[PDB]
């Protein structure tokens, strides 16, 4: 048997040992070349609309574009050494690069 | 009286006067221009008046200053619009 | 049968009005439920989606449906047009403006000077 | 909730020092805290004795308003920046003006200094800054970008070097070589004229009429609001001990606590004999080096010094 | 393998070329997103105010 | 009466070059903007309408009337997926503004892509909006039958915007669908959560009424 339509494919696959190209599950065929950029996805299956928004820009670009962004963090602590000035001497090392 | 009624009734700025008695003096340059010129070229003789002006055919010859729309998330290509 | 009734108010923001708009046209639209359950028996569980959870392509859309929401544009954009409803040419009172810029002048100082 | 905020002795005005023709539009102190000096929008620049309140000099260089005056920490120099779209040296060895810069396009809203390198940043209301080279008077970068005034810049050596708050209502984050915006901050609904630099915790915030903002260096993450101040905010201060002042425009201040965000005092001064009740407020304020005196500098031509009182406990002045 | 080798500039010589051009400024960035906090209503008395 | 090709495209030059010589004295006011941008449309050339589109959302993009003449432009000429990148950049860049999620959701509603509506109603949700937009969503759910999901949605909007007014509302919901038992576990929900330091009459007034 020789599969023609991606029926044939049950819950998809290729036959290797068949002779014939296997275009399973709208696989083979090349297609138009289309302006949509890539929906790109982000490290949990979420849809990372941050690209659209990113549009033409490095990733040195810093972007707050979720809600996320607005809450407030609980930073009420006189204490976290999270912030603290870089310690003097990075400061020289960047004092001497400029 | 009469000139009194003259007085209040002119509202439009002396000059706004003026250059609205310009606006329609010149479509007389046009509009007899164009006859004229239709009336010599179709008597046969293809005059040109000369090819100089920097940024005039910055209106009907190109887009423009052209922006292309972004692209996103889904395909702009196949779209094509009709004519008037 | 039926009853009820909204009144108008002010502007106050244009989301008010943009508000009540999408209400009337909200409750006009009538859905298939064929049409729904057709679509739903090819796609299933792609169906339910959150914000971030499913993707497919894109949707490409009959035409005929197209001219739907073509014909309710143009409807809404007639209604829209309509917003400002003007005051009859009335030359019965007494003329002191010298122009129609000047009559509106002299309309909006009676309005804030009593 | 919170837990709960530091107590913070409240301020009671000890003095009104009124020789200016003008409003009173930036402050600023020496170094070795013997004296300041305001400048004002009758083109004057006074020099004040900081314990006596007696006024030492009056230097009398600009065209128009005088809308910020600093003294740099490394030199014997004052640099101020007017509305005539004039930047000035002065040397404070021969008190005149040795050095220029040119170049702005419409009048200076303010200006800082770098505290390790030898620049200026001034912001201006064509909406750009620059960079500029104390020594030799050129202009090294033009930070454009903004789309409006860009009513303050402060600018620090760890990085990012320099923060604009312009009054396009938003903030942005620039690198000092590069030249150019890192971040971009829109939280703000109306123009922010005051931001402020923790001294010791790589924080800084932000002021509004909408409230203050507290953000988190060096990308500017969110941290948490301050509400309450509603009016036009011109200054932002904060001490060493966590105490933030927010002086606005019809002639209120508030006094905060940095670290919690809670409003411990209202300061609601009163104006000057000869003026009207619509001319309270308050352009420039300015802690003393010590950080026992905050002066102010008000739109009623007056300089008012605000000391901490000594005779208050946490049982006379609870905190809710 | 090249030999690059910079070439003498005469000193009597005027500038070459027309600095003055004009155009209007370009595009800005991609425009970043306005992140505010939800509007609130105003009544129609305030707009009277 | 324009003859033909060369007359109507001098009549185009002279409206053209009046609206770029407009455009360059002002540069704000929008109003010229779209004036231009309507006129290039109506003449049915609507690259030109794009490309004004987009210069003057480089002028002011914060601008919401020069987002919805373009959407609406776009859409009018069946220009569907322009219409829909246009929606999907409005909400990107200006979240709060309420009228272009309820646009977008409508268009994608009348063009029958449901699954869509239900994506944008979504990533419209996550920035707890405000309660008519919780109200939107749901009468949206209510015109197709998906009960189940509607009071999926009650759930997360009584949680986001907890007035007692909201739990009144849920609680008549699912009586007004004949849900009795579950309209109990609301009420009594309600009543737990609320807790006795603020709880005041019409929550009871409705408990009441349910329980008569």
């Amino acid at each position: 048997w020789i599969p023609r339509l991606l029926e044939d494919f049950g819950d998809g696959g290729a036959f290797p040992e068949i002779h014939v190209a296997q275009y399973p599950l709208d696989m083979g065929r090349k297609k138009k070349m289309s302006n949509a950029l890539a929906i790109q996805v982000d490290s949990e299956g979420k849809i990372k609309y941050d690209a659209i928004a990113r549009q033409g820009q490095s990733k040195d670009k810093v972007i707050y574009s979720k809600y996320t962004d607005l809450v407030p963090k609980e930073v009420m602590n006189a204490d976290d050494p999270d912030l603290q000035r870089p310690d003097e001497e990075a400061i020289k090392e960047i004092t001497e690069k400029t | 009286l009469s000139e009194a009624r003259a007085r209040l009734a002119n509202t439009q700025g002396k000059k706004a006067k003026r250059k609205a008695r310009e606006k329609q003096l010149e479509e007389a340059r046009r509009l007899a221009a164009l006859q004229k010129r239709r009336e010599l070229r179709a008597a046969g003789i293809e005059i040109q008046k000369k090819r100089k002006r920097k940024r005039g055919v910055d209106y009907n010859a190109e887009i423009p200053f052209e922006k292309k729309p972004a692209l996103g998330f889904y395909d702009t290509s196949e779209e094509n619009y009709q004519a008037l | 049968k039926k009853k009820r009734k909204n009144p108008d108010l002010g502007f106050s923001d244009y989301a008010a009005a943009q508000l009540r708009q999408y209400h009337r046209l909200t409750k006009q639209i009538k859905p298939d439920m064929e049409t729904y359950e057709r679509l739903r028996e090819k796609h299933g569980e792609e169906f339910f989606p959150t914000s971030n959870s499913l993707l497919h392509g894109t949707h490409v859309p009959s035409t005929e449906e197209i001219d739907r929401m073509v014909i309710d544009l143009e409807k809404q954009i007639e209604k829209r047009d309509k917003y400002s409803r003007r005051r009859p040419y009335n030359d019965d009172a007494d003329i002191d403006y010298i122009n129609e810029r000047n009559a509106k002048f002299n309309k909006k100082a009676e309005r804030f000077y009593g | 909730t919170m837990p709960k905020p530091q107590w913070h002795p409240p301020w009671k005005l000890y003095r009104v020092i009124s020789g200016h023709l003008g409003w009173v539009r930036c402050i600023a102190v020496e170094p070795g805290n013997q004296w300041f000096v305001t400048g004002s929008a009758d083109r004057t620049i006074k020099i004040w004795d900081l314990a006596s309140g007696k006024l030492k000099l009056s230097l009398t260089g600009h065209i128009s308003t005088v809308r910020g005056v600093i003294v740099s920490t490394r030199s014997p120099y004052l640099f101020s920046c007017g509305e005539d779209k004039q930047v000035k040296c002065w040397d404070l060895e021969y008190n005149k003006v040795i050095r220029h810069y040119h170049g702005h396009l419409s009048a200076v809203y303010g200006l800082d200094l770098h505290p390790t390198i030898d620049v200026l940043v001034t912001c201006s209301r064509d909406s750009t800054a620059r960079i500029w080279d104390v020594r030799t008077k050129a202009s090294v970068h033009t930070l454009s970008g903004h789309t409006n005034a860009v009513a303050t810049v402060r600018c620090q050596a760890a990085e990012p070097q320099i923060i604009t708050g312009s009054h396009d209502t938003t903030i942005r984050l620039w690198d000092l070589v590069a030249g150019k915006t890192r971040v971009t901050l829109t939280n703000h609904k109306k123009s922010v004229r005051a931001v402020v630099l923790h001294p010791r915790h790589y924080t800084f915030a932000s002021g509004s009429p909408d409230n203050i903002k507290q953000w988190k260096f060096p990308d500017g993450s969110f941290i948490q609001n301050l509400s309450g101040h509603n009016a036009i905010i011109n200054t932002l201060t904060v001490n060493s001990d966590g105490v933030l002042v927010s002086g606005a425009d019809n002639g209120t201040m508030h006094l905060w606590d940095w670290r919690t965000g809670y409003n411990f005092q209202r300061v609601h001064a009163a104006v000057q004999p000869g003026s009207l009740d619509s001319e309270s407020g308050i352009f420039a304020c300015a802690f003393d080096q010590s950080e026992s005196r905050l002066l102010t500098a008000e739109a009623d031509k007056t300089i008012k010094v605000y000391r901490e009182d000594d005779t208050a406990t946490e049982e006379t002045h609870p905190v809710s | 393998v090249i030999r690059m080798v910079e070439m003498q500039k005469d000193p009597m010589e005027p500038p070459r070329f027309k600095i003055n051009k004009k155009i209007p400024r370009g595009p800005p960035s991609p425009p970043a997103p306005v992140m505010h906090s939800p509007s609130r209503k105003m009544t129609v008395k305030e707009q009277q105010e | 009466k324009i003859t033909d090709e060369e007359e109507l495209n001098d009549y185009k030059l002279r409206k053209r070059k009046t609206f770029e010589d407009n455009i360059r004295k002002n540069r704000t006011v929008i109003s010229n903007w779209i004036k231009y941008a309507q006129w290039e449309e109506s003449l049915k050339e609507i690259q030109r309408a794009r490309s004004i589109y987009e210069r003057a959302l480089d002028v002011d993009y914060r601008n919401i009337t020069l987002w919805l003449k373009y959407a609406e432009m776009e859409m009018k000429n069946r220009q569907v997926n322009h219409a829909r990148n246009i929606w999907d950049r409005a909400i990107t860049t200006l979240p709060r503004v309420n009228q272009f999620w309820y646009k977008y959701t409508y268009m994608e509603e009348m063009l029958g892509n449901v699954a869509g509506a239900r994506q944008v109603f979504e990533r419209w949700m996550e920035w707890q909006p405000e309660e008519q937009a919780w109200h939107s969503y749901i009468n949206f759910e209510l015109r197709y039958k998906e009960v189940d999901r509607a009071r999926t949605i009650y759930e997360r909007f009584v949680l986001v915007h907890p007035d007692v007014k909201n739990w009144i509302k849920y609680a008549r919901f699912e009586e007004k669908h004949a849900y009795f038992a579950h309209a109990r576990k609301v009420y009594e929900r309600a009543v737990e959560f609320f807790g006795d330091e603020h709880m005041d009459e019409h929550l009871y007034v409705a408990f009441a009424k349910f329980e008569e």
